[PDB]
């Protein structure tokens, strides 16, 4: 994706203050809970039945460090998220049958743990910034499928 | 909200459907599996090739259930109770597909009904798939 | 954008059978009669208070054949829209205010109306071709938003 | 539909937000307008530079609106009717960009609000705020 070296300024310093381990916990079990029909491809995970239950849950935060760290890779290849992502792409379509139309949501989720960890920090055009990776991210994951 | 005029244009154009409904149906599915492949990560249980059985019997539960909501249009959430518990608890359909079924259920309306798709049928008609898109999505949390 | 050679030769097919000023005053004022909030920017249209007001305004019909000749002239240019509808963007976007989400609907509103002038002709696979051809024009028609 | 929960939820979190209201409605505009560039288009009359008048002053009377739909969170329709009337008939925004402000208010609230915009109290506000837009998209057709 094309960001000023301003946004991407921004988007790399702010990622290298994030624990991985607990964003992508927080991001995945705040998917869970806010947007629950999400919670379809995680049946074999245990109790997600309360807000409680689905943040607590170990699998649950085991996978979204799992998703924030491969996040992690493509921030680094912010040039090329198509190829960067193009295997877990097809994975997600072809195996997973995940309709690309989570990966905005967790996108929009994710920025919204961002703002709650970071507040004032996180201000205006820093979330610009994330919100066109986050945008860039899902459009890269959609893009194998068919 | 659905105006008493959108009321008499959806029973028109339906009732025009008649017994067609189901194969629109399944030409409606068809067409979203082709023009929006992501709705078919919904469908990986399914032969989706043309023509397929599995493509035939959906379509026409599909309609069947627009017709049950055309007959209780003044009614929908209760009409649609039980298929709008099984969308929110059970398929979990991201709402955004919806949508995507509505306008390809309008194109195979248009194609079908030359004479009946004027303007304001049309108009009632994409007000009518919101509406049931949005009885289907209600209790999705 | 990504059309196979069949694709191409559906979508040119069809088009070579349009009355191009026709469907424009039909698909722009269907686009007033479905979603009427985009009335919102032809108030110097004159009466555009019911369907039959909207259909039959001159000015609809002449605003229609001019929107649609220029979707027709990006018909040859498949390969590059992003390029033939630049300057439009920035028309819509700095000059006209025309919020994006506006060319979907009429890119939405234009396949209809393809299958109502064709019926059995506009299958699915064309619908499919046709569907790709209106997201890759409201595209490059949002890309100089900024 | 909104909870009981939801409503405490809703309510406290709200409550929490205080004289701030403002103050956030100007910085979720913001958000809005530099996340969402489409979203300008509708303000073609503003100065949208940061620290405007004119986007505190327009934050102020949306965040005010958001205070009197959780005042009557039982009976927003009515609530909010002229301000539906507002965006359906004179303003004629696209229901589109309801959810990117939905999104840009939920944002500054999770930044501001450190201990109360806790995974349920998030989902609730999402609820809420998809309910607003909902009511001010009612009357558009
Ligand atoms: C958008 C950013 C995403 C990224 C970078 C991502 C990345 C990953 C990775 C790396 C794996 C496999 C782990 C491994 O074997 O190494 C995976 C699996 C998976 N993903 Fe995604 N994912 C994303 C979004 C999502 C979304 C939003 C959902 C659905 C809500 C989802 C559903 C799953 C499922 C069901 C699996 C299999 C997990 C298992 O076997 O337990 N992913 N993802
Ligand atoms: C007009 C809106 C819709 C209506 C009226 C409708 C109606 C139905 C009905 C009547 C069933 C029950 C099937 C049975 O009992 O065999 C069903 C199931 C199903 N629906 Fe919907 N539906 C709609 C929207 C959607 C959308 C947008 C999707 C996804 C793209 C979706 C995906 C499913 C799935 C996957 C099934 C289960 C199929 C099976 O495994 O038999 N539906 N729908
Ligand atoms: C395929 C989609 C579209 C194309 C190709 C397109 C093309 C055009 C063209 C070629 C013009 C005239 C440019 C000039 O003055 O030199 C124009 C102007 C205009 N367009 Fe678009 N347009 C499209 C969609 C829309 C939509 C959906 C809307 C809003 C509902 C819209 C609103 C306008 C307005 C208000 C003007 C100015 C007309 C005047 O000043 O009389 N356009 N467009
Ligand atoms: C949470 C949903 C919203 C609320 C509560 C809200 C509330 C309001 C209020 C209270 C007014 C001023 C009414 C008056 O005093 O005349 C207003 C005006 C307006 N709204 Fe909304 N609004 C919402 C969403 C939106 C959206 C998403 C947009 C477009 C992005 C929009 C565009 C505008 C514009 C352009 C004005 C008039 C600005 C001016 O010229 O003064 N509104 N809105
Ligand atoms: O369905
Ligand atoms: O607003």
């Amino acid at each position: 994706v094309h960001l000023t070296p301003e946004e991407k300024s921004a988007v790399t310093a702010l990622w290298g203050k994030v624990n991985v381990d607990e964003v992508g916990g927080e991001a995945l079990g705040r998917l869970l809970v806010v947007y629950p029909w999400t919670q379809r491809f995680f049946e074999s995970f245990g109790d997600l039945s309360t807000p409680d239950a689905v943040m607590g849950n170990p699998k649950v935060k085991a996978h979204g460090k799992k998703v924030l760290g491969a996040f992690s890779d493509g921030l680094a290849h912010l040039d090329n998220l198509k190829g960067t992502f193009a295997t877990l792409s097809e994975l997600h379509c072809d195996k997973l049958h995940v309709d690309p139309e989570n990966f905005r949501l967790l996108g929009n989720v994710l920025v919204c743990v961002l703002a709650h960890h970071f507040g004032k920090e996180f201000t205006p055009p820093v979330q610009a910034a994330y919100q066109k990776v986050v945008a860039g991210v899902a459009n890269a994951l959609a893009h194998k499928y068919h | 909200v659905l105006s008493p005029a959108d009321k008499t244009n959806v029973k028109a154009a339906w009732g025009k459907v008649g017994a067609h409904a189901g194969e629109y149906g399944a030409e409606a599915l068809e067409r979203m599996f082709l023009s929006f492949p992501t709705t078919k990560t919904y469908f990986p249980h399914f032969d989706l090739s043309h023509g397929s059985a599995q493509v035939k019997g959906h379509g026409k539960k599909v309609a069947d259930a627009l017709t049950n909501a055309v007959a209780h249009v003044d009614d929908m959430p209760n009409a649609l109770s039980a298929l709008s518990d099984l969308h929110a608890h059970k398929l979990r359909v991201d709402p955004v597909n919806f949508k995507l079924l509505s306008h390809c259920l309008l194109v195979t309306l248009a194609a079908h009904l030359p004479a009946e798709f004027t303007p304001a049928v049309h108009a009632s008609l994409d007000k009518f798939l919101a509406s049931v898109s949005t009885v289907l999505t209600s209790k999705y949390r």
